[PDB]
């Protein structure tokens, strides 16, 4: 009470945000010029594009894991706890990172030529059911109509791998810690440098964010499960993708 | 047992 409602921002708050504006641009590629080294998309043999996503998904696990090693105080957590932390977010920073490339008008994912346009037909053909498709859409429509900053955008993804409530935390209040200086420089930027109207309930709406992604990780998981359940499905995985979701 | 993970961890 003091960092939180804090006016202005703090020397050391300005310094997380540059250290995580840097982390974000070293660890996300707005050419995305490697989608050309996966396993080509099938399109148009229901689980066509199952070989293709995964190597997405995997490509994604790893930039998730450079942004992660970046947030100021994760790397000094136990290896155990950074792994938890990890393994539990990733396909949550995963749902937050897309967002950049979502767009509202088809509600798709331009990644950014035709072959790597991505649409819900496309999430379908990885085995992924209504039950999924339909928040997720829902989700990255209500995000995009949040016009993040960067500033926030950065701020949320890295709130969001430093949650202390996951399951498997060892040093809950360590890791706790650290959510707290990222989260009060997320209140004291939206204070101080986001324009009315739109920092109007922001920091709240945010937040609900944070709890409508745990649902869709929930929800994620359990299609995971079933699918990879099926030998023959997880086959066409990637190890990473093993390693960190489970097989 | 998260050899890869770990190996992207470390530095
Ligand atoms: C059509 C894919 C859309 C989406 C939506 C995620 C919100 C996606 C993911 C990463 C992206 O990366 C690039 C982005 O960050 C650039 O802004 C883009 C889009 C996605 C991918 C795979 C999915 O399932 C994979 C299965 O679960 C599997 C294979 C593990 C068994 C479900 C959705």
């Amino acid at each position: 009470s003091h960092d939180s409602l804090r006016p202005k921002l703090s020397e050391e708050q300005q310094h997380i945000i540059a250290i995580l504006l840097d982390a974000h641009h070293k660890t996300y590629d707005p050419t995305y010029a490697d989608f050309r080294d996966f396993r080509p998309p099938v399109r148009m043999s229901p689980l066509s594009m199952l070989p293709h996503l995964a190597d997405l998904v995997s490509y994604s696990i790893q930039k998730v894991i450079g942004f992660a090693k970046m947030i100021p105080g994760f790397r000094d957590l136990t290896s155990d706890d950074q792994i938890v932390l990890l393994k539990s977010s990733a396909i949550e920073v995963i749902m937050l990172r897309s967002n950049q490339s979502f767009t509202m008008d088809d509600m798709s994912w331009d990644c950014g030529s035709q072959d790597y346009k991505y649409d819900v037909t496309d999430v379908s053909k990885a085995g992924h059911t209504l039950e999924l498709i339909e928040p997720l859409i829902k989700f990255q429509v209500g995000l995009k109509k949040l016009n993040l900053h960067e500033e926030e955008h950065v701020l949320l993804m890295a709130i969001c791998i430093v949650s202390p409530d996951r399951p498997g935390v060892q040093d809950a209040k360590l890791v706790e810690a650290i959510q707290d200086r990222l989260s009060n420089t997320l209140q004291t930027y939206i204070r101080c440098r986001h324009p009315p109207p739109g920092s109007h309930q922001l920091y709240a709406k945010m937040i609900q964010k944070l709890a409508d992604l745990r649902s869709l990780n929930e929800e994620h998981s359990k299609q995971y499960r079933s699918l990879s359940f099926q030998p023959e499905n997880s086959m066409k995985l990637t190890p990473l993708v093993l390693e960190v979701f489970g097989n | 047992n998260h050899p890869m993970l770990m190996n992207l961890l470390k530095d």
